[PDB]
């Protein structure tokens, strides 16, 4: 990369991480979409 | 210590591989078969791609052909060191297994660069092959395939004059021809009993009728000849592939149906045709003709079919796959009548078993 | 009620069944048999451990994947306890101890820890606690452990209205230390009791029907602020017990009688060890403690479990304490023990 | 039609329907069917009651001498009465030739075994018991092969299913691997891939 | 209705192999137990073999009952000699199995489920 | 076009046949070596 | 001779190994399956 | 003090001498097992790193999961794993041994080691690259490396 | 078709038109089949597309901001060989070769349409027509195609009871259904009542049936008020279509009397507007004069 | 066409029996494997210096999975979904929809990297180049549930080795 | 452009968040949550409209075969600009 370095856009990371695994700083798996079912919430009046 | 009865109990590594096979289309079920014989990867390739062509009725092009027997001829060179240093670390001489596994990892260094994977290359397609050579590949392979000779030279020279090495095969697991016959047998088992067979020459695929090599044959059917036969394989291994670097043809690498093929990402970009094939060939694939076949070719381990049947759709119907292993494992109670421990390890070794394939 | 905590599925590996549990000391004894059958049905169980990672190797192919959530926890840190159990609705509390070491003594782990874990669940709004108390829990015992497990068990009742308390009697099982350890003592001798073991009353029972009973608990709305009473469906005299397991055993059995004071000062030689100690003056008060009887409180009955008798999981434990001589002996061929 | 068309073999469709019509006149007794397919592949479909005779006579007659049994397979077809179908594929040596024949059963009704003609067919129809449930009658030693110790049911049948009715898991409370009925975490995603549109009108099927 | 027998023309020979078998299991229930080194007694084995004998009992034509014979056969040949494990041995008991719901309201309880 | 080829005079020989050396002197050489060893020994 | 005369009703569920649950509690659907309407084959 | 001082340099010896004499049983089962032979092989070289097999279980230390895990394998796999003494390291290869790979949905494949033996260290791949071996191999002496055994008994 | 492309020039561009929040439009992707037009002034009846232009540079639309809103506005999603009308609901969603195609019976209206509910990892995905000749026989009305996303909205998901203060809170199966219990066991007669909605099983039906009749409460009823003078409900001929859905393409002469079959029952407004138009039926109406 | 291999007869003459004799008593071919042996102790060792030095690849390598952008910050990814219906093991699951500008993108996106058999047919379906199978192969975790990629890591992945993976693809793409 | 929920979890760019009532917030405890910061939408929205001189354009995403399948876009409409389906990228006329 000295001789011939690598075309740099804007989002390309600007500090590398090792292996992060067993640390703090891991790879936590999760669902990345919303709730499925909207649900009935009941009404905060009396009924009479 | 005498051996009275042997009972393989196999199934251990039964993956089930030809029901999800029937679960899938053909190019998913392509990289199955790789991962039964995982030391003879791109002749089980070779064998399921012909057996596709031969239901779609194309062929490849002339080069691809070419391709595939010279990655064939360097499969074959990985499965005989293999299986001879394999043999070797069974009885005990463990040396010839780290001399000659630096040239597989040689070899291991030509399937990566020519397909981006070390072991499961996944190359060989219905069709021809998935890309062209990478340049300079052939030249490496020709430096390789000049000191190959030296290196079998120097294995052959401390195995085959060994008296404790030829103590240990000489008389070891005789199988006579009428038995190798009728058991199923195929392969080094009958060429190395004397039985003057090969699938190369007598029943050929791609371009196999237009190279020239010699066929070893033993003459008592023990381990010694059978190793004798499989160094000589090797060796002719190498002829062939210099036979085919020597004759490589121009031209393209896949079958210019591009019904079957997907086409080029430079037309896939631009033509609508080439979208649309490959979007439904991506997607669905395509449909194969009713019919059932056999294609047998001639793997390191021997005789090596696929059993296809296809009832019209983009998926198979069933697909059976003869592995020479399971014939061989099934004569191992024979071969083993009257022996001993060592013996029966020897035995065991002699015959080149890869569980993959026989347990599928 | 969230939409999350809804069970779903066949009560499966990986089922969910609608139970977030905070298991205290679940690298012990009780604990494993605890989230092994939290997670058969398919539970989100987080695990508190103090010690290696390592000692949790055990307890990780127990569950699904994401069902077991293992952090660091101390017991003198309340901080971590909220941090453990804010997200949870049922905790468990199985923390104790056979000894006392040069930084926890009898009083800490036994009625500091159990306070702390059960304020913090009550300020963090967790539904259901659990504590697993001691059945012969005395203030007017002998052994620091009853006098100091009845003083926790009533610093939790009156810190936690609605703590559900467990008594168990004595727990037999595979990695026990009360049936293993009358196998052990054949090495040091001939099995001293006191008075020949045959002036108190034992009633174990059977580790199974006890994490059964605690998931049973777990489930029944009406077991909150109860005090149950985990007893075995047979009483036994120390003698005959102790002779039962020398019998499955197939060992010499040769017991002698041993004064009290004479056995204090045996247990007090091998309690200065600095690894685990092999016996101490408290678990020689508890070996040799009667039973009692608390027919006021509900027992494994109350909560559909039926009590197995030792005879039948007595070999089970006590199999890898034979010679090569009687490893293949039957279940029958041993002259079960007399009861009350 | 050449460079992207495979060429056909008419010399070896000639001599494999001489031969077909040679076998079907010499045992009319169980051959039903001879056909020979676009790819020159010979196929005699006979009775069931005669798979030692025609096996005896292909193995043994001077003009024939199929001396090796390449692979021995079974086919499951559902909708036919009888849906097991047995493949046999034979190698001759001395005329360099392959040859199928295929026979059927169903569940209930036995196979003569194969194994004094060929050897190997002990374990290939061991596996075919194993694996589909036809019973394969005089057989010396007919168990399972492949599938687990303890297991029930015959998996490549088409009415089982591809996941099984249990799986194993290590259990702690009796240290033993313990099986269960299954309970995958992501269900095997099944995909509609057929098309609506023939592709071959040379297969197709006449109407009701 | 005419079809190949596999080894019993009618059904009191079929009953005679099932007498036999259930015969040579009941005799090896004890050598099962000792070898394996099972928990369980003598008796609760040969309950298990009764049960999985009953298991079977609704059924009254020939064929299918002699196959069921030889899959007995097979699975006694198999436990005679040490093919099965101690896991393969207590497959037949499921202990670590949760008990099932049985009644309607139970399974209206528990899930969809019918 | 652009490909990976053979050269126009295609590559150079590669040996593909046994090449042992079969060294070490005659069967007299070394018994007259063993036999002098011997006979010094002795004396 | 060696034919069986065969009067009973056909059954193999005690070879398919399928437990009871998924034998008697399910219902099987046989039908022609519809046309897909976003097109016309 | 010096009482921690002393436990501290013990636990790093200990360590030390755990982490540079990992002897691997043989044990493969499939394509990853060819993998790792070839790891074993005069390019890579685990021997340098004190990594030599020992074939009994009584004998060896880590047990390396290269393969497929059958329904008929797993009691054996379980049984050798029992038999190998305190302390013991499991270290899972491939996509078969992880999560079950191509066959995750087959009827006689167990879906992932995990099921049956603890797994600290998984090395994905489908086989795993020799260097991706070593670089698991490595990971694993790393993390015996940050064992704090004889701290963790001075503090309770 | 072949396999390769002999075109070498630039394509066409269409500007695309909006005709309603219902039927997403790229007409760049139209082929000009003419199924638009057909299907508008035939069966819908609305006569709202042309082909305006010449040449190559024919565009189908409505040449004007107009909003194509019929009550079989989305049968042109179905009849559209391409995807120039897209269904905009489902936009982006799924794709054909993953969903589940269930057959089942559309309930929002009386007319009984036999649908396929594709679903996608069991998750409503979207709903198609059926082909069955005698009801509905490729099309469907769109609040059958587009009321799935309300049924997977304000869901009643866990029984509710009042709590103390009078607020409905969640509860277990057994409170509630002990709490009902209780209340049932304590009335007698025609204390209890029962009333059927608009989208109930006939299964539901006859097991309130039965659980009231066995408290001897024979007093169930319906929220539609239907005359119960004379004969009443006893005989099927005076509540039925006794014809039949199809039987109107062989009457000559109709008559409806206070009905608007077009936002009623529409796939029967549909085959009556069929048999107007083949074989020529006379059709008068007595009520407001709808469209 | 065949070659008989060990059909050689011995030579019964009387020198070449003496030295057969001198072979039997003094064991020439054993010094002869000692001798190879020794040769092959004094070479260069093929031990290469790992971590501090790698083994040699090419830009066609599958290792592992990233998600592309186009260099102007937009994802290439456009929820086509060709590669999850082409995956042979099942291990991509998508779920799309279209986000607040109207275009057609994900919002899940799960590669399950346990089932993966690694053989890049993804990366090949992929009409926009969005998926790839990028270089890195030292990526072993101590958990198995850190080997389930969400659409997050795969982007975190992409943009940590896109200034390799675009030069891979420079590099290679006129073979495809 | 992230942004944090009250709860101080994050939240990607899908809207993925969860509540404050939700059990599985408890796998971040201990570790990170692992979110993309760099949000596509608003590095497409950042991008100038490329004004030309044609009724119609060809978008191919840069580079060639590089890029997505080459797409064709109208620009009749004065109202708003042409956006390409697969880059984002939009076009206007100058008139
Ligand atoms: C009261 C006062 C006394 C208290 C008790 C403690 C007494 C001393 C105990 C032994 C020494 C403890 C310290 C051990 C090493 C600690 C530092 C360490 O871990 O260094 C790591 C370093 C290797 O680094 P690494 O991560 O492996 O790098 C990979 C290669 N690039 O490692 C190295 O570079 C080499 C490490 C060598 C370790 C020491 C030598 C071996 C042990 C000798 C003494 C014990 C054995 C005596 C003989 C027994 C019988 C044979
Ligand atoms: N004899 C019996 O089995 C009976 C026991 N009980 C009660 O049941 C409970 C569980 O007993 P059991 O599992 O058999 O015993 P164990 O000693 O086997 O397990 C106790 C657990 O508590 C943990 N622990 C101990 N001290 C501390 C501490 N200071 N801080 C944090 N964690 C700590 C231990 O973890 P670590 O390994 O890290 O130290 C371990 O996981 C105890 O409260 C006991 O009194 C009641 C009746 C009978
Ligand atoms: S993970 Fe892949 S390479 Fe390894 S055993 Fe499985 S199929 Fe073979
Ligand atoms: S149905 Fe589709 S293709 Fe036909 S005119 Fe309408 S938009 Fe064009
Ligand atoms: S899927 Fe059909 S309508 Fe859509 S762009 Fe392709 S050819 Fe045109
Ligand atoms: S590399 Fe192959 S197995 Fe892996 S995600 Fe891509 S298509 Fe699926
Ligand atoms: S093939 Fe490419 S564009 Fe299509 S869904 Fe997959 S990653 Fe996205
Ligand atoms: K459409
Ligand atoms: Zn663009």
């Amino acid at each position: 990369p000295t001789v011939k370095p690598p075309t740099a856009r804007k989002f390309i990371w600007t500090n590398h991480k090792f292996n992060l695994s067993g640390t703090p700083q891991q790879y936590v798996p999760y669902s990345t979409t919303r709730k499925k079912i909207q649900e009935w919430v009941p009404p905060s009046t009396p009924y009479k | 210590e005498m051996v009275r009865k042997c009972d393989p109990h196999i199934g251990l590594l039964h993956r089930g591989t030809e029901k999800l096979i029937e679960y899938k289309t053909y190019l998913q079920a392509l990289p199955y078969f790789d991962r039964l014989d995982y030391v003879s990867m791109m002749c089980n390739e070779q064998a399921y791609s012909l057996a596709v062509e031969k239901l779609l009725n194309i062929q490849p092009p002339p080069r691809a052909q070419w391709i595939r027997v010279l990655f064939g001829e360097i499969t074959r060179l990985l499965n005989h060191i293999m299986a001879v240093t394999t043999h070797a670390l069974d009885i005990g001489a463990m040396t010839p297994f780290f001399w000659m596994f630096e040239e597989r990892e040689k070899m291991f260094e030509f399937y990566e660069r020519v397909s981006g994977a070390r072991m499961h290359a996944a190359y060989v397609r219905p069709g021809g092959v998935h890309q062209d050579l990478p340049l300079g590949l052939m030249d490496d392979i020709y430096e390789f395939s000049k000191n190959f000779s030296l290196r079998i030279d120097e294995l052959e020279e401390m195995l085959t004059n060994n008296r404790i090495w030829r103590n240990r095969t000489v008389d070891i697991g005789v199988v006579t021809a009428e038995d190798a016959l009728n058991y199923g047998f195929s392969g080094v088992m009958l060429r190395g009993s004397g039985i003057q067979w090969d699938l190369r020459k007598t029943q050929p695929y791609d371009v196999y009728d237009q190279v020239e090599f010699d066929v070893p044959i033993g003459s008592r059917g023990d381990c010694y000849d059978r190793y004798l036969c499989r160094v000589e394989e090797m060796r002719q291994s190498i002829r062939i592939i210099s036979q085919c670097l020597n004759k490589m043809p121009p031209g393209e690498i896949k079958v210019d149906d591009a019904k079957v093929s997907p086409p080029k990402r430079a037309e896939m970009k631009t033509s609508m045709e080439s979208l649309i094939h490959h979007f439904k060939l991506y997607t669905e694939g395509y449909q194969v003709p009713p019919g059932a076949t056999y294609t047998a070719i001639e793997a390191p381990k021997g005789e090596f079919g696929v059993y296809l049947v296809s009832d019209g759709s983009s998926r198979p119907y069933r697909c059976k796959i003869k592995a020479p292993g399971f014939a061989h494992l099934a004569g191992l109670d024979k071969m083993s009548k009257g022996h001993m421990l060592a013996d029966v390890v020897a035995i065991i070794g002699t015959q080149d078993i890869v569980f993959g394939e026989v347990d599928r | 009620l969230h939409h999350a905590v809804i069970p779903h599925g066949k009560g499966g590996r990986s089922s969910v069944s609608g139970i977030v549990a905070t298991v205290f000391g679940a690298t012990g004894f009780l604990g494993r048999y605890l989230v092994n059958h939290l997670g058969r049905m398919g539970s989100q169980v987080i695990v508190p451990y103090r010690c290696e990672p390592y000692d949790t190797m055990h307890l990780r192919p127990m569950g699904d994947l994401g069902q077991i959530i293992f952090m660091d926890w101390n017991g003198r840190d309340k901080d971590s306890i909220r941090r453990a159990v804010e997200h949870s609705n049922v905790v468990i509390n199985l923390v104790g101890r056979e000894w006392e070491t040069k930084n926890f003594d009898f009083e800490d782990v036994f009625v500091k820890i159990p306070q702390a874990i059960a304020q913090v669940s009550k300020e963090a709004g967790v539904e259901k606690f659990i504590h697993i108390s001691h059945l012969n829990a005395d203030i007017k015992s002998s052994s620091k452990y009853l006098r100091n497990k009845a003083v926790g068990e009533k610093e939790v009742r009156e810190t936690f209205p609605e703590a559900t308390i467990i008594k168990p009697a004595d727990i037999f099982g595979r990695e026990d230390r009360f049936l293993n350890y009358f196998a052990n003592i054949r090495w040091f001798g001939g099995v001293p009791l006191i008075s020949l073991g045959k002036k108190t009353v034992k009633q174990p029972v059977y580790i199974v029907d006890v994490t059964k009973g605690i998931i049973n608990a777990i489930k029944d709305p009406d077991a909150r602020g109860k005090t149950f009473a985990f007893v075995g469906p047979n009483r036994y005299l120390l003698f005959d017990l102790v002779q039962y397991v020398f019998a499955v055993a197939h060992r010499p059995f040769l017991p002698y009688p041993m004064p009290h004071f004479a056995y204090r000062w045996i247990g007090r030689l091998f309690e200065i060890s600095p690894f685990e100690p092999w016996t101490t003056r408290d678990k020689v008060e508890r070996i040799h403690t009667t039973d009692r009887t608390l027919p006021h409180l509900p027992g494994l009955e109350d909560l559909g479990v039926q009590a197995t008798p030792l005879e039948l999981k007595a070999i089970e434990v006590l199999r890898r304490h034979r010679t090569y001589r009687w490893l293949s002996s039957e279940i029958e061929d041993v002259q079960p023990a007399k009861t009350v | 039609t050449r460079p992207t068309v495979r060429p056909r073999n008419d010399v070896a469709h000639k001599q494999l329907s001489a031969f077909g019509e040679y076998v079907a006149e010499i045992l009319p007794k169980y051959v039903q069917q001879v056909q020979v397919s676009c790819f020159s592949e010979l196929e005699i479909c006979i009775h069931p009651d005669g798979v030692i005779p025609v096996l005896t006579f292909l193995r043994d007659h001077s003009n024939a001498q199929f001396k090796s049994l390449a692979d021995l397979t079974a086919v499951d077809i559902p909708t036919r009465q009888n849906r097991f179908e047995i493949v046999y594929n034979l190698l001759s040596l001395r005329f360099n030739s392959r040859i199928r024949v295929k026979t059927y059963t169903d569940e209930l009704t036995p196979v003569e075994s194969s194994v004094s003609v060929y050897k190997a067919a002990n374990w290939y129809e061991r596996e075919i018991w194993d694996m589909f449930g036809v019973f394969f009658a005089n057989h010396p030693d007919l168990r399972r092969i492949l599938t687990d110790y303890g297991f029930e049911g015959h998996p490549f049948r088409k009415d089982f299913p591809l996941s099984g009715y249990v799986e194993l898991r290590y259990d702690d409370e009796v240290k033993r691997v313990v099986a269960e009925p299954v309970e995958l975490a992501q269900e095997f995603r099944k995909f509609d891939l057929n098309s609506p549109w023939e592709a071959f009108p040379a297969y197709r099927q006449p109407p009701e | 209705t005419s079809v190949k027998p596999i080894f019993s023309r009618d059904m009191n020979e079929a009953k005679r192999r099932v007498r036999e078998l259930y015969r040579a299991w009941y005799r090896e229930v004890p050598n099962t137990v000792h070898l394996f080194q099972l928990d369980i007694s003598v008796k609760q084995g040969r309950d298990k073999v009764r049960e999985m004998f009953k298991k079977n009992a609704h059924v009254t034509d020939p064929r299918v009952v002699d196959l069921l014979v030889i899959k007995g056969k097979m699975e006694l040949e198999e436990t005679i000699n040490v093919w099965k494990q101690r896991t393969h041995v207590m497959r037949f008991f499921h202990e670590t199995e949760a008990p099932r719901p049985k009644d309607f309201l139970s399974k209206f309880y528990v899930g969809h489920d019918p | 076009v652009k490909q990976d080829m053979p050269p126009v005079g295609g590559y150079g020989p590669i040996d593909y046949k046994r090449n042992l050396p079969r060294r070490g002197l005659s069967g007299y050489s070394m018994f007259a070596v063993g036999i002098g060893a011997l006979l010094f020994g002795y004396w | 001779t060696q034919l069986i005369t065969v009067d009973e009703k056909l059954d193999i569920t005690t070879l398919t190994g399928v437990p009871e649950e998924h034998i008697k509690t399910r219902k099987a659907r046989i039908f022609v399956p519809a046309r897909n309407n976003m097109q016309s084959g | 003090s010096r009482g921690e001082y002393v436990v501290a340099k013990l636990d790093d010896l200990i360590n030390w001498a755990r982490r540079s004499s990992l002897w691997p049983m043989t044990f493969g089962l499939a394509c990853c097992a060819v993998e790792m032979m070839h790891m074993a092989a005069p390019r890579y070289d685990m021997d340098r790193f004190g990594v030599v097999f020992r074939a009994s279980p009584r004998q060896s230390d880590v047990m390396i999961v290269a393969g497929t895990l059958t329904n008929k394998m797993a009691p054996a796999l379980r049984k050798v794993y029992d038999q190998m003494p305190e302390p013991r390291y499991v270290v899972s290869m491939g996509s078969c041994a992880n999560g079950g790979g191509y066959y995750h949905y087959s009827y006689s494949v167990v879906r992932g080691c995990d099921r049956i033996v603890p797994v600290d260290i998984y090395v994905p791949g489908c086989p795993p690259t020799a260097e991706a071996l070593l670089y698991g191999i490595l990971q694993l002496q790393k993390k015996i490396k940050r064992e704090k055994r004889l701290r963790i008994w001075y503090r309770r | 078709g072949s396999d390769r492309s002999r075109f070498l020039e630039g394509k066409r561009a269409v500007e695309d038109k909006n005709i309603g929040p219902l039927v997403k439009t790229i007409m760049t992707r139209c082929i000009q089949c003419t199924r638009c037009i057909r299907f508008a002034s035939e069966i819908a009846g609305v006569d709202d597309l042309g082909t305006t232009g010449r040449g190559n540079d024919m565009q189908v639309g409505t040449y004007i901001e107009k909003m194509f809103m019929s009550e079989l506005s989305g049968n042109i999603i179905d009849i559209c060989p391409v995807g120039a009308l897209t269904s905009k609901p489902y936009a982006f969603t799924a794709r054909p070769w993953e969903t589940r195609k269930t057959e089942s019976i559309d309930v929002m209206d009386a007319v009984g349409s036999n649908i396929v509910v594709s679903t996608r990892t069991g998750e409503v995905m979207r709903i198609l027509p059926r082909m069955h000749e005698d009801i509905n026989e490729e099309w469907i009305s769109d609040k059958t195609r587009f009321a799935y996303d309300g049924l997977k909205r304000q869901r009643l998901t866990e029984p509710m009871v009042r709590n103390e203060k009078g607020l409905l809170t969640h509860t277990t199966w057994e409170d509630a259904l002990s709490r009902v219990a209780g209340m049932l066991q304590s009335c007698q007669g025609n204390d209890v009542a029962a009333i059927a909605g608009g989208l109930v099983d006939a299964e539901a039906l006859i097991a309130l049936k039965d659980l009231l009749n066995r408290v001897d409460s024979d007093t169930l009823c319906t929220e539609e008020v239907f005359p119960t003078a004379g004969a009443g409900t006893d005989l099927r001929s005076n509540y039925l279509l006794n014809t039949t859905i199809a039987g109107v393409e062989e009457a000559d002469v109709v008559l409806l009397v206070g009905t608007n079959p077009r936002f009623e029952a529409p796939l029967f407004n549909a085959r009556i507007r069929k048999s107007w138009l083949h074989n020529d039926l006379k059709v008068a109406l007595i009520g407001s004069p709808v469209d | 066409t065949y070659k008989y291999v060990n059909l050689r007869e011995p030579s019964m003459d009387m020198k070449s029996v003496t030295d057969r004799a001198a072979q039997t008593l003094l064991w020439t071919e054993l010094i002869r494997g000692l001798g190879m042996t020794l040769s092959y102790l004094f070479r260069e060792p093929a031990t290469i210096n790992y971590p501090f030095e790698k083994g040699p690849l090419s830009p066609r390598f599958r290792g592992e999975h990233a998600l592309r952008r186009y260099p102007s910050g937009e994802e290439r990814c456009i929820a086509c979904k060709l590669c999850e219906a082409v995956c042979p093991a099942q291990a991509i699951t998508i779920e799309a929809e279209p986000r607040a500008d109207g275009s057609r993108r994900t919002t899940r996106y799960d590669i399950d990297m346990t089932k993966c058999i690694y053989c890049g047919f993804c990366q090949e379906a992929c009409p926009v180049d969005a998926i790839v199978e990028g270089p890195n192969f030292e990526f072993s975790t101590e958990t198995h549930e850190e080997l389930l990629y969400n659409k997050e890591k795969l982007l975190n992945n992409g943009d940590k080795w896109e200034a390799e993976i675009a030069a891979n693809i420079q590099a290679d793409y006129l073979y495809r | 452009g992230v942004r944090t929920s009250p709860t101080g979890e994050k939240v990607t760019h899908t809207g993925q968040v969860y509540d404050d009532e939700d059990y599985r917030r408890v796998r971040f405890v201990g570790r990170q949550k692992e979110v993309n910061e760099n949000f596509a939408i608003d590095l497409i929205a950042e991008q100038p409209v490329s004004q030309v001189g044609s009724r119609v354009i060809s978008c191919d995403g840069g580079g060639g075969a590089l890029g997505h399948p080459r797409v064709y876009i109208n620009l009749d409409k004065e109202t708003k600009t042409g956006t390409c389906g697969y880059c984002g990228l939009q076009f206007r006329q100058q008139h």
